[PDB]
RNA sequence: GGAUUUUUGGAGCAGGGAGGCAUCGACCUGGUAUUGCAGUACCUCCAGGAACGGUGC
């Protein structure tokens, strides 16, 4: 099982834990969550530190969030990046 | 590992929680289960467009949460260890 | 086995009414029901969600694409749990 | 007992149904596995059998021959019921087959003689003659030709026979001695006797 | 749940004697006495449903090794 | 578990599918996930033959025949 | 029993006077009821007492004493010997939750019963 | 009686050109010849093409897997 | 054409849709008796046509005779006992 | 024989010939139309056909009721308030009674949903102007005595009567 | 550990919430794994649940009376009333 | 071909550009690095078109299994 | 005592916008065909009418 954590397509997460780095999170709620992670699973339910909340209402909206769970049924996406940089 | 663990051991703090339906809940924890069903106390509830309801308690079922908006305060560290 | 499916169960070859996740409303009598709440009733009335009414023979409908069922209130009286 | 009919109408044979998994079922269920615990006595004979055999396409029925002369049709899924008994034999049966399509089927016994059977009924629809006695008897599995039968006898030859007429088609006298027992290599083009 | 067991039944027990005992508790639909028609007689048993689970139920727990015509009888859910 | 529909075997039946989508078609077979096979279908009208419909998207069926 | 049913569909303390004058073990069901009603005190005890006139009966009086513990003592007790179950003993995990809480020269009594043989 | 699975086994024996219903959504359905599939009615289509019920417009795909989430229905198309 | 449970109605204005034609066929015949059922199709072959089936025998003889004849959404409608014995009538006896 | 609540709950119960949910409630010598709560309103269709009822009136609100045969019983009065207590009532079926007097059909006139009404035998019939009295008096009437209701026989009552 | 969460509620009135958001008040006694619901003496409100608006506190209500409700499309529970003593 | 499953299927197309449809109509053009038994899947240099035009340009990737409607190789 | 009849779950996420367009269906006037023994998407055709009904943007 962690071998497929840390080769298969959730090696994304893995490696955005162990390197404390910055990925974003498209999400269902048609919102972006950009932040790091503190800890993951199967599911993708995810820790994360430092979240800039990004959407749109047109007018583009943000907002801070130290520490949160996310559930993850609502991951669309995730995308690791030269971001963390 | 199993994140719902973590969660459940978050009773007695204080939460916002952001619903699948748009719903905003900000209450203290009683008890999260292993399907992530949520119990709260003290709770004020805004579902989206109307003013917040004051429950004493409130039960979600887990698979309707979004996300946990977690106390700043929280020492995450300790809550990973096993 | 859950409590609630032994009362589903228990009113098998009763009258009883159906929802189903679009809303249409059947009402007839139960004449099978399954674990997983699959459905199979006869004399059916249907209520679609225009108001209109209509009149089925014989209906089986799927567990999880019913929201709820109503029972008679002959079963009321598993007070145990 | 007062098996007589079953349901509205199906018959002892007809669909299997019921049972968890399904006897059209593709030709491999699954890497196999093999059992410890035995689950039906059966009985019924006071003999033992003499042979067991289930049924064509999928195991639905089971059907077993006593050296009492008789041979009885069983769930096959550990069911108490036996379904319809069959007697008219003098002496105990020796072997038997099932029509392809499942109903019809023969039985051959010592005491010369050969008869086919309508599965739903019990009736001994046909007889066949010789004076030899027969043993492993098939029926030509291929859709075409449900009709002939294939009988091995103690005296040397093998003998074709047609179902209709009840007449000998084609006798084979190559082998030597008894024949035990035939099989089909290929269905229809070969048998291996 | 509503139809019961009852045992140990006297041969001055009948079907009248059985609806007597048991409608305390709540309406009753059905009573079976198996019979053997040599002797004419029960066999020391019956089946009694109740409209009512719940009251088959209450039946069930007041009646169980209780005494009708002199001896004890037993009562419990026929299945 | 099966779905019991032995009964629906070789019957005509009418099916309600999400997204609004209505056919018509004679059973014939089932696994336990409700999936149907059903012929001579129709959708609600252009025939389409003998198709397969996935028990997932199965709303309700009603039988057009007496069982 | 259907006009029963139909004053059950018009229920309190008049639907009480009706089913009191209505009134086999349901018009024990109906004394509970009048206790359970009347108690919404002393009075209702006595409907209890009615009720026990009216005989099941043991199991309805044992949760009566239950609501009042302290309240009659060693008359309860007597009305618990009273009853006559030929096993019964769950009269006896009766006394002895009253003696955890009661002691004196009568949970010695209490003992005693527990000697009469059973299991 | 035929199995739905065993349907499909002969689908991808024929290699008849396959049409399939799309879960909530009408206005689009695909097309293709199934080469294999599995458990979960994931299929591999090859040929492939996005059907616009309501443009008439068709935009070619190849070698595509569906995953079964989306199967509502599976019909044959003659072309 | 001996007596039967069902009457065969034809000369009927086809101009009617099927489920008010049914519907109107129903009312029309309950005066003689429970109506089980009606077949009815518009197809060419079919229109203009129904099969009444009735519960009671003398009720389908009464409904015969008394609306021979009857002018129904125009037309008068001819009356005879089917041919054959109702698939219905047929599962309900046996 | 009293039209009771013990009398419906025993009546055959089925889906009729048309896929309507009907009570049967024929051949059982009722003289007063009573206690019809009972049914629960769950009816679409109800056939009092051959009993002795004087008037068609007594209804309990039912909802659900769309279908009323009628036939061979003694009407010969209507009741007032039917459209406050059978609001969707859209086929009244009153072969073979007893109604006599045009002005005595007038309390139709409130059943506004009512598009299939059948008065035959009905010694109202031979009175003169019976069709078109009928038609501008209850002009909610689409099919009246199995006739369609056409617009020239509208305007001819739209005269006469104006 | 207590698993008492649920089964503290029952036989208490309760206001449950679904997913097209309807308000289902019964009787809560009975649930499960899934947590299909049993609701005793059940109705369903539309509009609003009131916290006493002059105006008027009910509105398409609806008497249902014994209900299972699929927990599939169940969102939420709080306490409405008290159990009812009958 | 002689039967080609999904799986397999999928596996040959790892190391190989691909573009995944997803349900809700987004498009994602990228190097398929790997996938798993879930059918989540992993894109590197991904690109993003959405009504069939390039819209961003994102890199790597992890797209959750539940969204996916389609793979393609292109 | 996490591998298909409970309790180690296959769930999940997604709906407002505006104050005409597209499709489906009865439908209403005239006139016209059809007279056949049935178990049903729907049911003649021809011309005219839709300040009709539903679904989506």
């Amino acid at each position: 099982e962690e071998e497929e954590f840390n080769t298969g397509p959730l090696s994304v997460l893995t490696q955005s834990v162990k390197n404390n780095t910055q990925v974003l999170i498209n999400c269902r709620n048609n919102k972006k969550l950009l932040g790091r992670v503190k800890a993951f699973d199967r599911h993708c339910n995810m820790v994360l530190e430092n979240v800039k909340e990004m959407w749109t209402e047109p007018v583009n909206k943000d907002r801070y969030i130290s520490k949160m769970f996310l559930r993850g049924d609502s991951v669309i996406v995730v995308l690791r990046n030269p971001l963390i940089a | 590992m199993k994140l719902v663990r973590f969660l459940m051991k978050l009773s007695h703090e204080t939460v916002t929680i952001e619903l699948k339906n748009g719903t905003q809940v900000h209450g203290t924890i009683t008890g999260v289960d292993v399907s992530m069903n949520t119990h709260l106390k003290a709770v004020k509830m805004t579902l989206k467009n109307r003013e917040p309801v004051q429950l004493e308690t409130l039960s979600i079922r887990g698979n309707n949460i979004r996300y946990f908006i977690l106390p700043d305060s929280l020492p995450l560290d300790t809550l990973l260890v096993d | 086995i859950g409590v609630p499916i032994k009362v589903l169960h228990e009113a098998e070859g009763h009258i009883v009414t159906c929802e189903t996740n679009t809303g249409e409303v059947y009402r007839g009598k139960l004449i099978e029901a399954e674990d997983n709440m699959n459905c199979q009733m006869s004399n059916i009335t249907v209520t679609y969600r225009d108001g209109r009414v209509a009149q089925l023979e014989q209906v089986y409908i799927r567990g999880s694409k019913i929201r709820f069922l109503i029972l008679p209130d002959m079963l009321k009286n598993m007070l145990k749990s | 007992v007062k098996e007589m009919y079953d349901y509205q109408g199906r018959s002892y044979l007809h669909i299997p149904q019921d049972v968890g998994v399904n006897l059209r079922s593709t030709m491999p269920p699954e890497k196999c596995y093999l059992p410890k615990k035995q689950i039906h006595v059966w009985s019924g004979h006071t003999k033992g059998v003499s042979a067991v055999r289930l049924f064509p396409l999928s195991g639905h029925l089971l059907l077993s021959c006593s050296m009492d002369c008789k041979i009885k049709l069983w769930e096959v899924y550990g069911e108490r019921r036996c379904l319809r008994t069959f007697i008219g034999h003098s002496k105990a049966v020796r072997d038997i087959c099932f029509n392809t399509a499942g109903t019809q089927f023969l039985s051959a016994a010592y005491d010369r003689y050969l008869k086919l059977w309508d599965t739903e009924t019990g009736q001994c629809i046909s007889r066949f003659t010789n004076r030899k006695v027969p043993y492993c008897v098939k029926f030509n599995p291929d859709e075409d030709k449900q009709n002939l039968f294939v009988a091995g006898m103690s005296d040397k030859k093998i003998v074709q026979w047609d179902i209709r007429s009840g007449e000998i088609v084609q006798e084979y006298d190559r082998h030597l001695g008894a024949v035990n027992t035939i099989v089909f290599v290929d269905e229809n083009r070969r048998f291996v006797s | 749940k509503r139809v019961l067991y009852v045992g140990g039944l006297a041969e001055e027990v009948d079907d009248k004697v059985l609806h007597a005992a048991f409608i305390p508790f709540g309406d009753i639909t059905d009573i079976q006495i198996p019979l053997d028609y040599e002797t004419e007689k029960h066999r020391g048993f019956a089946f009694v449903e109740f409209e009512l689970a719940e009251d088959a139920a209450a039946a069930i727990d007041n009646m169980n090794e209780s005494e009708l015509f002199g001896r004890t009888i037993r009562v419990n859910l026929a299945k | 578990h099966p779905p019991e529909l032995k009964k629906f075997m070789d019957k005509k039946l009418s099916l309600k599918l999400n997204g609004g989508r209505h056919v018509q078609g004679i059973l014939r077979g089932f696994d336990p996930f409700m999936n149907l096979v059903i012929d001579e279908c129709v959708e609600m009208q252009n025939n389409i033959g003998m198709v397969v419909i996935r028990g997932n998207s199965i709303i309700m069926l009603e039988a057009l025949e007496r069982v | 029993l259907r006009s029963h049913p139909l004053p059950e569909t018009a229920v309190f303390l008049k639907l009480s006077p009706e089913s009191a004058e209505e009134y086999y073990l349901k018009s024990s069901d109906r004394l509970d009821e009048a206790a359970q009603r009347l108690a919404t005190v002393n009075d209702e005890r006595f409907v209890s007492k009615a009720g026990k006139s009216n005989y099941h009966e043991l199991c309805d009086l044992i949760s009566q004493n239950p609501d009042k513990v302290q309240s009659l003592n060693v008359d309860a007790i007597i009305r618990g010997g009273l009853t006559r179950f030929t096993d019964q003993l769950g009269k006896l995990w009766c006394s002895l939750a009253d003696y955890y809480i009661r002691s004196g020269h009568f949970e010695k009594a209490r003992d005693v019963y527990e000697e009469a043989i059973r299991t | 009686m035929v199995q739905p699975i065993n349907l499909i086994f002969r689908y991808l024996q024929n290699r008849s050109r396959i049409q399939v219903w799309l879960y909530e959504q009408v206005n689009m359905r695909i097309e293709g010849c199934i080469i294999g599939f599995d458990e979960y009615m994931n299929l591999v289509l090859d040929d492939a093409e996005e059907i616009h019920s309501k443009t008439k417009s068709r935009k070619q795909l190849g070698r595509i897997m569906l995953k079964g989430d989306n199967i509502t229905l599976l019909q044959s198309v003659s072309n | 054409i001996r007596p039967n449970h069902t009457i065969y109605i034809n000369n009927m204005n086809d101009k009617i849709k099927k489920e008010e034609l049914k519907r109107s066929l129903y009312a029309l015949f309950s005066q003689f008796g429970h109506v089980v059922d009606i077949v009815a199709l518009k197809t060419m072959k079919m229109r203009g046509q129904a099969f009444v089936i009735f519960k009671e025998l003398g009720s389908s003889t009464n409904a015969l005779r008394q609306l021979q004849g009857f002018p129904f959404y125009g037309k008068p409608m001819r009356i005879q006992y089917a041919k054959t014995d109702s698939d219905i009538i047929s599962k309900m006896r046996g | 024989v009293k039209l009771t609540a013990e009398l419906i709950e025993q009546a055959a119960q089925y889906t009729n010939a048309v896929r309507d949910r009907e009570l049967d409630l024929r051949g059982y010598k009722i003289p007063v139309i009573e206690n019809l709560g009972a049914t629960l309103d769950q009816f679409d269709a109800i056939d009092f056909s051959d009993n002795e009822i004087r008037k068609l009136d007594g209804f309990p609100l039912l909802r659900r009721l769309k279908t009323l045969l009628v036939n061979n019983n003694r009407i010969c009065r209507i009741g007032e308030g039917l459209d406050q207590a059978l609001p969707c009532l859209t086929e009244l079926i009153l072969t073979n009674n007893s109604l006599v007097e045009l002005g005595d059909l007038d309390p139709l006139a409130s059943l506004k949903s009512l598009t299939y009404l059948s008065i035959l035998r009905n010694p109202v019939t031979n009175k003169k102007h019976y069709r078109l009295y009928v038609i501008y008096k209850v002009p909610q009437v689409r099919v009246l005595d199995f006739q369609k209701v056409k617009l020239k026989e509208r305007q001819e009552a739209e005269k006469m009567f104006k | 550990g207590k698993s008492s969460k649920m089964l503290q509620h029952i036989d208490y009135r309760m206001r449950c919430i679904l997913q097209d958001g309807r308000i289902f008040i019964g009787t809560f006694k009975a649930f499960d794994k899934h947590m299909n619901l049993i609701l005793c003496d059940c109705d369903e409100f539309r509009k609003i649940k009131p916290k006493n608006s002059k105006q008027a506190e009910r509105e398409e209500k609806r008497v249902l009376g014994l209900v299972l409700l699929r927990g599939e499309n169940l969102v939420s529970m709080t306490v409405e009333g008290p159990p009812p003593k009958d | 071909s002689l039967p080609l499953n999904p799986k397999p299927f999928l596996n040959g197309l790892t190391g190989k550009p691909v573009m995944v449809k997803l349900k809700w109509g987004m498009e994602y053009k990228g190097y398929l690095v790997s996938v798993d038994g879930y059918m989540n899947m992993q894109l590197a240099n991904t690109e993003e078109y959405i009504d069939g035009a390039l819209s961003g340009h994102l890199g790597e990737v992890l797209i959750r299994c539940n969204n996916v409607l389609y793979i393609r190789g292109v």
